[PDB]
């Protein structure tokens, strides 16, 4: 609307300037301000560029002065608003740590409908994670998601307005899969692990434990991780 | 407890009003000058 | 920009077109497309006097603008009071319509008693003043409205009427200038 | 051609000009050039204001492979310990390069 | 003295309608109430008080 009214004001100012400059037969001219020349002078004045001619009559100079003031205000407003836009975009910082996510509230975030994540959130004593669990508990609409597939689909559709919380392994797997739209960001909130499980009181426990430790020290475990998380 | 935009025409409406007022004032001045000069010419002739 | 009769006809049709466009725009309630109530929120088309429902449960069952709403209007400053009063009265669009009609009457009467050249000058002044008052009316309307939406065809009809009025005023002033140049040429000889 | 270059240079720096176009095509060129100059100068001023308003310190290294590729920044581990042993019997390309 | 001589009557029957009128009046009404209830209502949706 501002641009529309600027064009209308330009047309009106040019027409009025031409009229007040050439309508009087007693000034017949002493001024080279035709309709085309009036339009040219107005266009030059708006762009704050040097004009070849300037009005000499009282009405012409009044029109020129008010057009100059309008042009100054509009150009300064445009520069100031563009500076504000650029500064606001520059100040925008994504979220890395979970604390930054906790302080912020623009982007929604929630965990699965069930699982050990819920128990970790509830039983935690960290102030950040406590307020996190309160925020999920009291939130509308339900950030809670039935399954992991629905969670990743929702995160993909929400175009950054949603965040998901899940195992780092599955998160890395989803990151390394097409179409490469999601990223794991930050550090692991807690510590867990996957271990080989054997029946109580079995002869297979001690040497499987020795085997997995030897495998980790030999580094082949990291090779398997890289091989199917990044290589494939 | 559970608890920049583009400049609009209203932000610069005053300068538009001032511009139109200046245009009208210049027009009135020009018309008065024309009428006065026509009256002077008629008095001369 | 050439001859006089063709210019006369062009100016007459331009003035009539501008006046017709504005008389349509003032009397047409299609100025903004926006969400609102015309009696839940639904998309409606509003004008200067009545806002009217679109794709609603009751299409065409539609109502005047709440220019001075009750139920805690919250009041405002004197400048805002004059703003809302001018918007509600819509004094400037009607003033531009009146000025366009006066200019049309002036150009029509210029044919009778062709020796009074000031009539066409008055017509040009009236047309350009109508254009300026149209600028004021458009500005005040947009300012009052913004106190997702689109502008209907009547708003652009008014804008085109302003443009045509300014063009007709420029042509009339050129006509006046040509007439005085002709008088000077015939007096010199 | 020299005068046209001078006029365009003066218009871009918003320093006016002694002479101005008079034809329709020349004035169209002048108008579009003036609009371009206005937009570009306003954009430059706004972006410089944004740069001076917000300070964005950026670390050169964000991952170990960045250290592997780069050479200006040195890095090392303990002369004898778990880290040096880990980099010792590692067949990964990146860790081998760090060795 | 202003309270007893204010029209329309500014007193409210119960805190619920007082908060409702505060939210509806759009900055044209203030409610004088206990700070605990004030803090509780402040931390409730939709953060209009």
């Amino acid at each position: 609307e501002i641009w529309m009214c600027i064009v209308f004001a330009y047309i009106g100012v040019s027409v009025v300037l031409f009229l007040v400059s050439r309508f009087s037969p007693y000034e017949w001219s002493t001024n080279e301000f035709g309709i085309f020349n009036s339009l040219w002078f107005s266009l030059g004045a708006f762009m704050q560029q040097g004009c070849d001619i300037s009005p000499r009559s009282l009405s012409g100079r009044i029109v020129g002065g008010v057009w100059w003031f309008f042009t100054l205000i509009i150009i300064s407003s445009y520069t100031a608003n563009l500076a504000a836009f650029l500064t606001v975009e520059r100040m925008v910082s994504p979220i890395e740590s979970a604390e930054d996510l906790s302080k912020q509230t623009e982007i929604a975030y929630g965990t699965l409908d069930s699982g050990s994540t819920k128990e970790f959130f509830r039983r935690s004593k960290i102030a950040v994670f406590d307020k996190m669990w309160t925020y999920m508990r009291s939130a509308e609409p339900s950030v809670f998601v039935r399954t992991t597939a629905e969670g990743v689909a929702r995160v993909r559709k929400s175009k950054g307005k949603y965040a998901y919380l899940l195992e780092s392994t599955m998160n890395e797997y989803i990151e390394q899969r097409k179409p490469c739209d999601t990223m794991k960001v930050g550090g692991n909130l807690d510590s867990k692990g996957y271990d080989i499980a054997t029946p109580k009181g079995s002869s297979l426990g001690t040497p499987v434990n020795l085997a997995v430790l030897k495998l980790s020290e030999q580094g082949v475990l990291d090779k398997l991780k890289n091989k199917w998380w990044y290589d494939k | 407890g559970e608890c920049t935009s583009a400049l609009s025409l209203s932000n610069v409406a005053g300068v538009f009003y001032i511009l139109v007022g200046g245009l009208g004032l210049a027009m009135l001045v020009a018309l008065i000058e024309f009428c006065y000069k026509s009256r002077a010419e008629a008095k001369r002739m | 920009l050439f001859d006089r009769g063709v210019q006369m006809l062009l100016t007459t049709v331009g003035a009539f077109a501008a006046f017709s466009l504005m008389t349509i725009a003032v009397g047409t309630d299609y100025w903004l497309y926006s969400r609102g109530v015309c009696k839940e929120e639904v998309m409606t088309h509003s004008g200067l006097w009545r806002t009217c429902c679109l794709e609603g449960n009751f299409k065409g069952l539609c109502k005047q603008i709440d220019h001075f709403p009750e139920d805690a209007d919250y009041e405002a400053d004197t400048a805002e009071y004059f703003l809302r009063a001018v918007r509600a009265s819509s004094i400037f669009p009607i003033l531009s319509v009146i000025l366009l009609f006066m200019g049309g009457l002036c150009i029509a009467a210029s044919e009778f008693y062709k020796t009074r050249h000031n009539i066409i000058l008055s017509a040009g002044i009236f047309f350009v003043s109508a254009g300026l008052s149209n600028i004021i009316g458009i500005i005040v309307y947009i300012s009052a409205n913004a106190g997702s939406y689109s502008y209907g065809w009547s708003f652009y009809f008014g804008a085109l009427s302003f443009i045509i009025a300014e063009m007709v005023g420029v042509l009339a002033v050129h006509m006046f200038i040509d007439r005085h140049k002709q008088l000077r040429a015939t007096a010199r000889a």
